[PDB]
RNA sequence: CCGGCCGGGAACUCAAAGGAGACUGCCAGUGAUAAACUGGAGGAAGGUGGGGAUGACGUCAAGUCAUCAUGGCCCUUACGACCAGGGCUACACACGUGCUACAAUGGCGCAUACAAAGAGAAGCGACCUCGCGAGAGCAAGCGGACCUCAUAAAGUGCGUCGUAGUCCGGAUUGGAGUCUGCAACUCGACUCCAUGAAGUCGGAAUCGCUAGUAAUCGUGGAUCAGAAUGCCACGGUGAAUAC
């Protein structure tokens, strides 16, 4: 059921949220040239956890990280399930 | 004529007889032209001694073949006295950018022997 | 082969690094790390490498200039 | 293993979709995950209660959910307290202020989905399920239309030679995109394994 | 291809000539879709042609052609041991087909610099019967009267 | 010279709010542009239909959201007043440009 | 004042507005040798006005839009003879039989699922 | 104000709903007076116009307990979890699917007119500036017929290379770097410079395709922090042959 997979995503999702987007948007402002140092040297101290790219884009029904759309929120298989249910709006089977 | 080959380069264009030397090609060919004012379109067959020796300069100014040679030889000898992954592959005669070695490492490894 | 504006340096790497010159003279410790970046300023640390199940130890030289730690530490095994 | 959903191939044209309502992607995939959530919940609660439908229409901060119901007096309860008080946990969960709506479904024996989890409950009960079979075709006889089939499968007396018994008088016909053929599936746990049950049935003349 | 015929695609004829045998020839010479190109190279090949021959076009043309073109066609219908060559009546659509097929090959298998001068060259082999096309339909007739059974 | 436009996944339901948006325009009179063909957007996935292995077999969906925009250029006191509450459609998109 | 054929040619669309005058045409504010008369598949655009053989007896105008070379020179083409199938019937005959009238229902086809192309299927060994 | 300029029915492409239309309908011949077959007029398409979805009862104890669920068995102070490194990317070989080419139908420099389908806010990001470069800032517009991706390319005009292992092809290798992400050695893509293996159209054998098809040339999307020669999808040119 990969529940300790679903609980490592949701852990790095919140660290990631608290500690990302403080700072994260001056990063680049203050790396960057202006048109070595002690500001540089602490720009070089950051965790790695809190970075998203940490996070996996995984399913909501099963957790599966392959086939994932990011529109539904949902692996492959739950996708068509939902479709062919009717539970999701506006999918109808495409027949061009 | 000739300047440090095997054979002539005479009978073509200007670039693609400063192809046909070595540690030059094309684009630095261009370069070595334009910095020489010899056009391209003309050929280094019936050209003049004066310009001939403007030519000799302008590659004198930039580096010449076999000391590039020499400087890339001591670039891997370097790497073989590092002993490093990209040393490694040099000794093991195995690609060393990163591609696969399954299948189609066959230039690094030469013709196939079963 | 990485950025010219910053070389890549751990703040754990550095602080062996600090201490070992504070120190002078010193036996291997085992580092954990292979991504790094070596300077001339520095050159002369016995610091070992790890890859897997076997520890092998470094000695940088003179001619090194940028190269990885994790370089010199072989992590595959073949005959 | 070969036969497209009928539901799903019917939803352009006949088939109402299960969720009607409008959402841009970054709360599209948001508004799925709040209607499974729901959805899932309505379900565990209203099983008891054995209901047919649930449709979900959101107008982006509120909820509205119409539940199709065999039997009207077990969800609203008590002077409409107990169904009020699934609606609060209803807007608990989705965060949005919430509606309930209540369609009684006539006939729950030809509702589809009602046999299914008619038949679900009678291999629970460990009754033989080819007279449940018998008395649902012979129950929307009865009292409905004039066609519907019933599959039963996995595990039927634990024999080694798999096989899926299907019983059939009247017409289902599954290509044919005009007629309304209701479908569903239900999943019966016993000590011997889970038992699928599909069911197809058309309600009424075109 | 069993239940009934189904004939060859209708074709525009050339802007230059106006003749759907030269648009037919085009179109075989082509390749890859490069209609312009396949034109240019027919254009100028006919251009040569007629430079080289200076006598009427149209008469040379059909003297060329006739001698490309095969009045009998190799057949293995696989009937008495496998193998058999009946000769038979040609179609003229397989006739001007084969000649126009065989003319380009040959141009394929000609080793100058441009394909327009090897069609050129082709073509005035075939009006002085040296031609390479024109000795492959040498072959052809000579395994049809070799082989010939029923007559 | 305001405009009003409505997005859906139903054109029959996007057509029928702007006829009673048309109609509630145009049941007293006034010099009103109806709707316009503004193209609709379709968003067409490739999923795989089973679960481990496919080879050929996918299947294709689509949703195609419908648009439209009616373009009130007409100011009628009422139907500023009361131009809310008229097709009472849950599955309807409303916005305003100007 | 105005005789007018639209014309499709598969991915083309055209317009073709003609007063009786001369007959120099013009192409999306340029010429045919301009537009595409150094191109192929330029006499397509003659052939419905070389067909009844006028020259300078009427003045077109057309602006096509969308596709080729060839799909923009058909459109054109048959936007010719939707002006001369707004001029007579007569003249419709004679093009029904030269085979100008019918609009060309060859699109292009859809890729498939499972398939590199159109029709073309992916190779498959024997084993 | 040469940038589609603004009152204009909106003529017209176009988009997007309601419909009409094409149903052997009408006439000749064939067929037994039947079904039906063939041909012709009209017409945008004539004989399920084209394409797609739609895949019956069942077979292969075919595939998935690794999407999920579930019967039995097993660990449950370790067949569980958290980590740092590495491996999933190895390499004397063998096979399958593709990409690039072996060249003149082509290679290099300049000029030149269009496409269709799309996506874009933890984004798309024109344009200012510098650089023979991947590309570096508070730059407008857009949550989408407006703004961006987005210069379409084969092709068409030239100048040149003149049938060479070559102004063909780019593998591999060495220097100097961008972008992404805390961090590209194992193990991302590229462009700036340099070298230029094999390759001379491929044996037995074998594969796809009947028309907008095969070939050939570009373009977009999914997953995606960044990374497709694969997959999905769209358009340009567009055959030959079915006796």
């Amino acid at each position: 059921a990969k529940q300790s997979m679903k609980a490592r995503e949701v852990k790095r999702v919140a660290l990631a949220d608290k500690y990302f987007a403080k700072r994260a948007e001056l990063k680049a402002i203050i790396s960057d040239v202006n048109a070595r140092w002690n500001a540089v040297l602490k720009l070089q101290t950051l965790p790695r956890d809190s970075s998203p790219s940490r996070q996996r884009n995984r399913c909501r029904q099963t957790g599966r990280p392959h086939g994932f759309l990011r529109k539904f929120g949902l692996s492959r298989i739950k996708v068509r399930e939902a479709a062919m249910r009717g539970e999701i709006p506006g999918l109808k089977k495409a027949s061009w | 004529a000739r300047i440090a080959g095997i054979n002539i380069p005479d009978h073509k264009h200007a670039v693609i007889a400063l192809t046909s030397i070595y540690g030059v090609g094309k684009t630095r060919s261009k370069a070595i032209l334009a910095a020489a004012g010899i056009a391209e379109d003309v050929k280094i067959s019936e050209l003049s001694e004066g310009q001939i020796d403007t030519l000799r300069d302008e590659v004198a100014k930039f580096v010449v073949e076999g000391d590039l040679r020499r400087e890339i030889s001591m670039s891997i000898k370097r790497l073989m006295d590092l002993g490093c992954y990209r040393g490694l592959r040099h000794r093991r005669g195995l690609p060393v950018r990163g591609q696969r070695t399954k299948t189609n490492a066959r230039t690094r490894k030469g013709p196939r022997k079963p | 082969r990485s950025l010219k504006k910053g070389p890549f340096i751990d703040l754990h790497l550095l602080k062996k690094v600090e201490k070992a010159v504070e120190s002078g003279d010193k036996k291997p410790l085992r580092t954990w790390s292979r991504r790094s970046t070596i300077f001339p300023n520095m050159i002369g640390l016995t610091i070992a490498v790890h890859n897997g199940r076997q520890h092998v130890p470094v000695f940088v030289t003179d001619e090194m200039v940028g190269h990885k730690l994790g370089e010199f530490a072989p992590t595959r095994t073949y005959r | 293993g070969q036969k497209v959903h009928p539901n799903g191939i019917r939803l352009g044209i006949v088939k109402p979709w299960n969720s009607t309502w409008f959402a841009n992607t970054k709360e599209f995939a948001d508004n799925l995950d709040s209607d499974f959530k729901v959805r899932q919940y309505l379900t565990k609660e209203l099983a008891k209660a054995s209901v047919s439908r649930i449709v979900i229409e959101r107008p982006a901060k509120s909820i509205r959910v119409t539940i199709h119901t065999a039997r009207p007096g077990i969800v609203i309860g008590k002077k409409g307290e107990d169904v009020e008080k699934l609606r609060k946990v209803v807007a608990d969960i989705a965060g949005v202020p919430a509606q309930i709506n209540i369609a009684e479904v006539r006939k729950p024996e030809l509702d589809a989905k009602l046999v299914a989890d008619s038949i679900t409950s009678q291999l629970e009960r460990r009754v033989m399920f080819r007279r449940a079979m018998k008395r649902a075709v012979q129950n929307a006889m009865r009292l409905g239309a004039k066609g519907i089939k019933v599959e039963v499968s996995g595990r039927l007396g634990g024999a080694e030679i798999a096989r899926t018994e299907w019983y059939r008088e009247g017409r289902v016909p599954l290509h044919t995109l005009r007629a309304d053929i209701d479908y569903n599936t239900s999943e019966a746990h016993t000590t011997y394994g889970v038992i699928g049950v599909k069911v197809w049935i058309f309600k009424g003349e075109i | 291809p069993r239940r009934r015929v189904i004939g060859q695609r209708k074709i525009l004829p050339d802007p230059k000539f106006g003749s759907e045998l030269l648009a037919k020839f085009v179109n075989i010479l082509m390749v890859d879709g490069k209609k312009s190109t396949a034109e240019s190279i027919v254009y100028s090949a006919l251009e040569t042609l007629a430079q080289r021959s200076g006598k009427s076009e149209l008469e040379a043309f059909e003297v060329a052609l006739e001698n490309v073109r095969p009045t009998v066609e190799v057949k293995s219908r696989r009937v008495g041991g496998s193998t058999y060559q009946v000769p038979v009546e040609v179609r003229p659509v397989r006739r001007n087909a084969l000649a126009m097929r065989w003319i380009v090959e040959a141009a394929r298998k000609r080793g100058d610099k441009s394909m327009a001068l090897r069609l050129a060259n082709e073509l005035s082999d075939a009006a002085e019967n040296k031609g390479t096309a024109v000795k492959k339909r040498e072959d052809v007739h000579r395994m049809a009267e070799a082989n010939k059974a029923f007559a | 010279r305001i405009r009003i436009r409505l997005k859906a996944f139903d054109h029959r339901l996007i057509d029928q709010a702007t006829a009673e948006i048309v109609e509630t325009a145009k049941r007293t009179g006034a010099q009103v542009r109806g709707p316009i063909p503004l193209p609709t957007r379709k968003e067409r996935f490739t999923v795989l239909i089973s679960p481990h292995v496919n080879k050929d077999a996918r299947d294709q969906y689509e949703i195609r959201t419908h648009l439209r925009l009616v373009d009130i250029v007409e100011p009628t006191e009422k139907t500023v007043d009361a131009l809310m509450r008229l097709d009472l459609a849950a599955g309807v998109d409303v916005q305003i440009s100007l | 004042n105005q005789y007018y054929g639209t014309g499709r040619r598969k991915s083309s669309a055209a317009r073709v507005f003609i007063k009786p005058g001369n007959g120099k045409i013009v192409i999306n504010q340029r010429s045919l040798e301009q537009y595409f008369g150094r191109e192929t598949a330029r006499m397509v655009v003659r052939q419905p006005l070389e067909l009844v053989d006028m020259v300078e007896k009427l003045d077109l105008y057309i602006t096509v839009k969308g596709g080729g070379i060839s799909g923009q020179a058909g459109a054109i083409r048959h936007g010719i003879t939707r002006a001369l199938m707004e001029y007579d019937e007569s003249l419709r005959s004679e093009l029904r039989k030269a085979g100008f009238v019918t609009r060309d229902a060859r699109q292009v086809e859809r890729k498939k699922v499972g398939l590199r192309k159109a029709r073309r299927r992916p190779q498959f060994s024997k084993r």
